[PDB]
């Protein structure tokens, strides 16, 4: 088993509310990765020990190249430590901000990544429920890596009921107090894809109320430059009826990805 | 900020990982972990 002293700690790569991430190098392999540290005497005072225990198997068992691998974890005395994949480019959100709206070559990868990354979740009937482009970091190429698991769940049998993710990522469905299913990643990967392109998410609005209401109305307003494929795909996926949305397999196969993405596999053991 | 972690150093070491990648699965996968119920108690 592995101990801190098993890794040479580089620098500080972000602050959390339960510890900090850390670029670390495994010394025996010489092998880069990220470290986050929990204490435990926090996570037990908040009282989320078995909100984190399920992250933790959720995400400990996933192998997908865009999503952010968990390769092991460990504990001392004080500490809960994750030995994860680290993304060289950092966090998507950053990025996003930095150009203001990506182009659709960079939309339509990153699109087709999602897509690839949620089939193989929803394969295993994880739903993830709150992505948006600060739950998303980019591996050595640029590669989508699905990195939060905090409010996904495994749903083998019941439909869900918990309303969860983020406002202006909600599906008509949890804020009409309705159950809901895998579906709902389908509705916030074409918010995340309007967002992509438009810089903002689609139902951008000063109140819960308004956005609410923008949301289960779907009104949804496409700006002047946007490609009829981005806005087709879009429109695909931000459904009102869940059952009628454009299915994961039907996003990686929108000609308007095909005909954009640039993704690039990155190379394998 | 050891020499490792910064600057052409780490992306000389960040390129080779990715064209030269590991067996995590042995490596690290195959590594015993600590039960998640015990997690929260002795280590
Ligand atoms: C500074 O943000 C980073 C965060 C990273 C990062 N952050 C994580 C922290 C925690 C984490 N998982 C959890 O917190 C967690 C919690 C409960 C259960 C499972 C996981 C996943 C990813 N992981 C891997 N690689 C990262 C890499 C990061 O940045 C690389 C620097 C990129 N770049 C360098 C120069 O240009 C601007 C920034």
């Amino acid at each position: 088993k592995f101990t801190i002293d098993d890794f040479d700690i580089g620098r500080p790569l972000g602050k959390g509310k339960f510890g900090n991430v850390y670029l670390a190098r495994e010394k025996q392999n010489k092998f880069i990765m990220a470290l986050k540290v929990l204490f435990k005497s926090q996570l037990e005072k908040e009282g989320v020990e078995h909100q984190l225990r399920r992250e933790i198997e959720i995400q400990s068992h996933l192998r997908h190249p865009n999503i952010l691998r968990m390769y092991n974890y460990f504990h001392d005395r004080k500490r809960i430590y994750l030995m994860l994949e680290f993304a060289p480019r950092g966090e998507l959100y950053k990025e996003l901000q930095k150009h203001g709206r990506f182009d659709e070559q960079r939309s339509a990868t990153f699109m087709e990544e999602l897509a690839d990354a949620l089939h193989y979740c929803h394969e295993r009937k994880v739903i993830h429920r709150d992505i948006k482009p600060e739950n998303l970091l980019m591996g050595y190429k640029g590669e989508l890596k699905i990195a939060d698991f905090g409010w996904s769940v495994h749903a083998p049998s019941l439909r869900r009921r918990t309303m969860c993710g983020t406002l202006d990522y909600l599906p008509p469905e949890m804020i009409e107090g309705k159950t809901h299913d895998e579906k709902v990643d389908l509705w916030c990967a074409g918010v995340l894809c309007y967002e992509f392109l438009v810089g903002m998410p689609p139902f951008d609005s000063p109140s819960h109320t308004e956005t609410h209401r923008r949301i289960v109305n779907v009104d949804l307003k496409f700006p002047p430059f946007l490609s009829d494929g981005s806005k087709d795909l879009i429109s695909k996926l931000l459904r009102y009826h869940p059952p009628q949305r454009l299915p994961l397999k039907g996003v990686m196969e929108h000609p308007w990805v095909k005909a954009n993405s640039r993704r690039v596999l990155p190379p394998v053991y | 900020i050891p020499a490792w972690a910064s600057g052409n150093l780490l992306t000389q070491a960040i390129r080779q990982q990715y064209y030269k990648p590991i067996d995590v699965d042995r490596m690290y996968g195959t590594i015993d972990s600590p039960k998640l119920e015990e997690l929260f108690n002795k280590s």
